[PDB]
RNA sequence: CCGACUUACCAACCCGAUGCAAACUGCGAAUACCGGAGAAUGUUAUCACGGGAGACACACGGCGGGUGCUAACGUCCGUC
RNA sequence: UCCUCCUAAAGAGUAACGGAGGAGCACGAAGGUUGGCUAAUCCUGGUCGGACAUCAGGAGGUUAGUGCAAUGGCAUAAGCCAGCUUGACUGCGAGCGUGACGGCGCGAGCAGGUGCGAAAGCAGGUCAUAGUGAUCCGGUGGUUCUGAAUGGAAGGGCCAUC
RNA sequence: UGCCUGGCGGCCGUAGCGCGGUGGUCCCACCUGACCCCAUGCCGAACUCAGAAGUGAAACGCCGUAGCGCCGAUGGUAGUGUGGGGUCUCCCCAUGCGAGAGUAGGGAACUGCCAGGCAU
RNA sequence: GGCUCU
RNA sequence: GGUGAGGUGUCCGAGUGGCUGAAGGAGCACGCCUGGAAAGUGUGUAUACGGCAACGUAUCGGGGGUUCGUAUCCCCCCCUCACCGCCA
């Protein structure tokens, strides 16, 4: 790499709400607090639940009984 | 690719010495070894040659592809050229940069007595 | 009327028309109308002989035209002296050597092709003949 | 009466070509070929000018020959 | 013919000069080149002057 | 180089198993990652370019190469030679460390993230994706920016086919779907 | 919106077949031209210098062509 | 007036109120050198981004490019980037080409001094061919060459130049 | 002397492509790392340096293969120099030269110098 | 100040 | 027959390579005043096609062509205007 032209790229710590402590090299300098990491992102549960089509016949039979 | 672009990078100065009628020193550089040979102006026969593939040079060395081996090669080929009476040559870098092992070789041949 | 859509140049030398032809054998169809004489045809002579054989076959079968008029022919106007530039392009011709197959035809019987090509050759200035396909 | 033209022009003939042919003894400096490009190429003892003119650097006979992978035409001076 | 003509005066005190052209619109800064002066037989800085 | 170590220990064993390669050199590997920001509106002013290179220089700690127009087109009112974009090539450890921060931090920070596409491998293993907004990286401060940019990521790998790259990124748990 | 299909309307590229070109050429003559060697022949027929000119309105015929209508005892070039 | 192609008949040359196109400049880098690089177009994928910017891969292999017309050239690139620079040097020039001539052109090498390069080497403007105007007269700088009794000077000469 | 490899040539497609196979002791290649020599109009990608853990995957080399590319007769044809002739916009005769395209067929190069490795 | 037709 | 110039949205009218898919104005449309019309006054304002209008493309007589790009530049076909088409 060249000497002077590049920004400072320093290893810092980024911790998350799921407690995922992760040390990365970054240009931030200070420590980082996250919200979701790849461990705690609802890609493996939430996107599966979040379709939620529901049935029209089951709503109909649900609203009463004959 | 890299071999071909090195040849394209070398084939101008080779044809220039071809029309100059110059007895020419040919350097060839690998990551492990470095080669040298003095070629007649007809381009079809050699006069002297040295390498880090030779036992008499490689056995005195640590690694065949560093600058100290390249200087030992350029010294040996210069001492063989002056033994055979070849004094004035022209250095063909063969598409490499005049830098590092190539420069240390040519500086060794200049120091040992060749004139180029 | 056949005519090139584009040309690299607008005018052309008069040239000559010597030599034998190349399109000699009946390539595509079964029957052919071969030129024996020498000369130049036009788009009018070509289209008139095409109409005469298309009508003589009652649009049955397929007709190829081997030639194409690509040579421009200039003329000077009336009451114009011989200098002052090359004349204006008036019409288009095709140079015809002996042996050139002019037309081809199939899907019809031989006698119908004879009488159709005869009606076409009656529209042409040059002397023609009737030919058939040949193996080799 | 009437007309005109736009096609009256042409330039002067530059007298290019091969001035000395093969097997033809020349003096040093003698022009062999005048040409626009390198339709021919300079071989042994033959220089190429500013306008791609091929001149003899020495004395001797002209040798035409075809060399190279591209089959380019080279002109050389044999010794004499 | 917007490209006017100038002269490159020797800075060796001699009145020797080379003559040349420049575009004074696009190159307002003065031209200075190191050229041979045949009187002194040295390479001397020449400077742009008016062709006069 | 955490993912480079994870490549060298578990991905190579996985792909050698799931492809039955004769040699270990026959395995795919990533080679470079290219980060383009096409800024076609910087012909109006350099400051949009000057700030886009500053943002992309903070993401990956390299000075970006300001790209220019290969030729001139009038539909976009540009001439051949105008700076029209910026790129960064990432190789080596900085490639791996950006690719870690990518798939661990920035991809979860996409608004309405629902997966990637497995239909973006350009027929020859090389994957290309495009992000709408640079704020998904935490390098960018949210108050400090003014313009929502977007960039595109191009992972150039040594996989010959398309599936060998799909399995390679899936070996890096790349969130396809 | 996604699209349905079929269809009596054409068609890029590519492939195969077939022609054309003064200002096309992946080929390429005969002649001509340049240079060298060698006989025989020819009243040096060759070149250089010097004295004196005349001439610079050509024609037709053959061949190769431009133009014109492959018109002209037409016109303009090359060659005999 | 000048340049390019055809006519032009395979050396040169070759006419017409024959067929087609351009020039009357530009560049202090668009020159020199060293080092390096190699296109057009199309296909796929990809944020804004769209037929068409930029990015990544593949086909292709110069169909591109050349400061401008056309032709001939161009990969050892003459095409494209960067570094250092001023050989866009002065005196000469063997030897040839081309013209009726005036003239025009090519040129290795020599002397001096210079630039790049480690060096061999290259460089006496630009890929080449258009980008131009005789003499007289007159102007400017330099030079004791001359200086109408003598010493100067005027004026003239020579060199550069308008 | 044989085999293999590297470098420099000769020659310039009968030498090039394609398809299939094969090679790792050496060589070569990829390959590991880079504070340094040096480098990136960003990037150790390239260039360069220090090396040698791995692999012949790619590349390269070798072998095979007629899908091409290429080469290519013989005969004939076209043209044409000279002389002559005709029905004279074009042809013919005597004689000399003689293509191109195409066909049969060939064809998966040949060779030199030096160095190294393994065999002999 | 002046400003048409029905 | 030739020479030169020109061809601009509804009309006139500017517009000699880069915010010209067009000035400005009139006119057309809509609104207000008016008992109703005008005249005023205010506001707008081309035809097509792709999706859906996200904007895009075309259109300076017609048709080609170049330059990254033409309403402006070159060609043809045309139309019109001016001049000449003479000596015998
Ligand atoms: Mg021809
Ligand atoms: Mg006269
Ligand atoms: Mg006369
Ligand atoms: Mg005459
Ligand atoms: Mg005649
Ligand atoms: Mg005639
Ligand atoms: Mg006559
Ligand atoms: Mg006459
Ligand atoms: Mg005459
Ligand atoms: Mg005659
Ligand atoms: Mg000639
Ligand atoms: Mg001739
Ligand atoms: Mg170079
Ligand atoms: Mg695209
Ligand atoms: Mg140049
Ligand atoms: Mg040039
Ligand atoms: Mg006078
Ligand atoms: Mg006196
Ligand atoms: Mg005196
Ligand atoms: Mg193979
Ligand atoms: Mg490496
Ligand atoms: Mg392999
Ligand atoms: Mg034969
Ligand atoms: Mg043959
Ligand atoms: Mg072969
Ligand atoms: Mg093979
Ligand atoms: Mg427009
Ligand atoms: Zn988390």
């Amino acid at each position: 790499m060249k000497k002077d032209i590049h920004p400072k790229y320093e290893e810092i710590t980024a911790s998350c709400s799921c407690g995922n402590v992760m040390k990365i090299r970054s240009t931030v300098g200070h420590d980082l607090n996250l919200d979701v990491c790849s461990k705690c992102h609802p890609f493996f549960t939430g996107k599966q639940r979040d379709v939620a089509t529901g049935g029209r016949v089951d709503r109909f039979n649900k609203r009463f009984n004959i | 690719d890299k071999k071909s672009a090195r040849i394209r990078r070398a084939t101008r100065a080779r044809r220039k010495l071809q029309e100059l009628g110059a007895t020419r020193l040919v350097v060839h550089r690998t990551p492990r070894h470095i080669y040298a040979q003095v070629i007649a102006p007809n381009g079809s026969e050699v006069l002297v040659a040295a390498s880090t593939v030779e036992k008499a040079i490689a056995e005195q060395l640590k690694y065949t592809g560093n600058k100290d081996a390249a200087a030992a090669v350029g010294k040996a080929v210069a001492e063989r050229a002056l033994e055979k009476g070849i004094k004035d040559v022209s250095f063909d870098r063969s598409g490499f940069q005049y830098h590092g092992r190539v420069q240390a070789l040519a500086d060794a041949a200049r120091e040992a007595g060749l004139q180029f | 009327m056949l005519q090139p859509k584009r040309t690299k140049f607008r005018k052309m030398h008069k040239g000559r028309n010597r030599g034998l032809a190349q399109g000699t054998d009946v390539s595509f169809g079964s029957f052919g109308l071969k030129a024996v004489g020498r000369g130049r045809l036009t788009a009018r002579q070509i289209e008139a002989a095409r109409r005469a054989m298309t009508r003589a076959v009652k649009r049955q079968g397929k007709i190829w035209i081997r030639v194409f008029p690509d040579k421009p022919i200039t003329e000077k106007p009336l009451a114009v002296r011989m200098g002052k530039g090359k004349g204006n392009v008036e019409y288009w011709v095709a140079l015809i050597q002996p042996g050139k197959v002019l037309y081809e035809m199939d899907g019809v019987p031989e006698e119908l092709a004879r009488e159709a090509f005869k009606l076409a050759a009656a529209k042409l200035p040059i002397k023609t003949t009737f030919v058939t396909k040949t193996v080799m | 009466a009437g007309g005109s033209t736009r096609n009256g022009r042409d330039s002067e003939a530059k007298r290019l070509g091969v001035k000395r042919f093969g097997g033809e003894s020349v003096l040093a400096g003698s022009i062999i070929v005048r040409q626009r490009g390198t339709k021919f190429h300079a071989g042994a003892n033959v220089g190429c000018g500013r306008d791609h003119t091929l001149f003899a650097k020495a004395d001797g006979k002209v040798k035409f020959e075809v060399k190279g992978p591209k089959n380019r035409k080279f002109i050389s001076i044999e010794a004499e | 013919g917007i490209r006017e003509k100038i002269k490159l005066v020797s800075s060796a005190g001699t009145g020797h000069f080379y003559t040349t052209t420049k575009n004074k619109r696009t190159k307002p800064e003065k031209l200075e080149l190191k050229k041979f002066d045949p009187v002194v037989r040295q390479h001397v800085i020449y400077k742009e002057a008016k062709i006069k | 180089a955490k993912l480079h170590d994870y490549y060298k220990d578990e991905v190579v064993k996985k792909l050698m198993t799931e492809f039955n390669y004769n040699s270990v050199m026959q395995v795919p590997r990533v080679e470079k990652i290219t980060l383009n920001m096409g800024v076609g509106e910087a012909i109006a002013d350099k400051k949009l370019l000057d700030n886009a290179a500053a943002d992309l220089a903070a993401i990956s700690g390299q000075k970006p190469l300001i790209t220019k127009a290969r030729k001139s087109v009038a539909g976009f009112k540009i001439r051949q030679g105008y700076p029209i974009g910026c790129k960064v090539t990432l190789r080596g450890e900085r490639m791996w460390e950006f690719f870690e921060r990518l798939i661990t931090i920035a991809v979860p920070r996409i608004r309405d993230f629902r997966g990637l596409s497995a239909k973006s491998f350009d027929g020859r293993g090389n994957y290309s994706m495009g992000v709408r907004e640079q704020i998904i990286f935490p390098e960018i401060d949210y108050d400090k920016v003014d313009r929502v940019r977007g960039l595109d990521i191009t992972i150039t790998t040594t996989a010959k086919s398309d599936e060998e790259g799909r399995a390679l990124l899936a070996a890096f748990d790349f969130p396809f779907r």
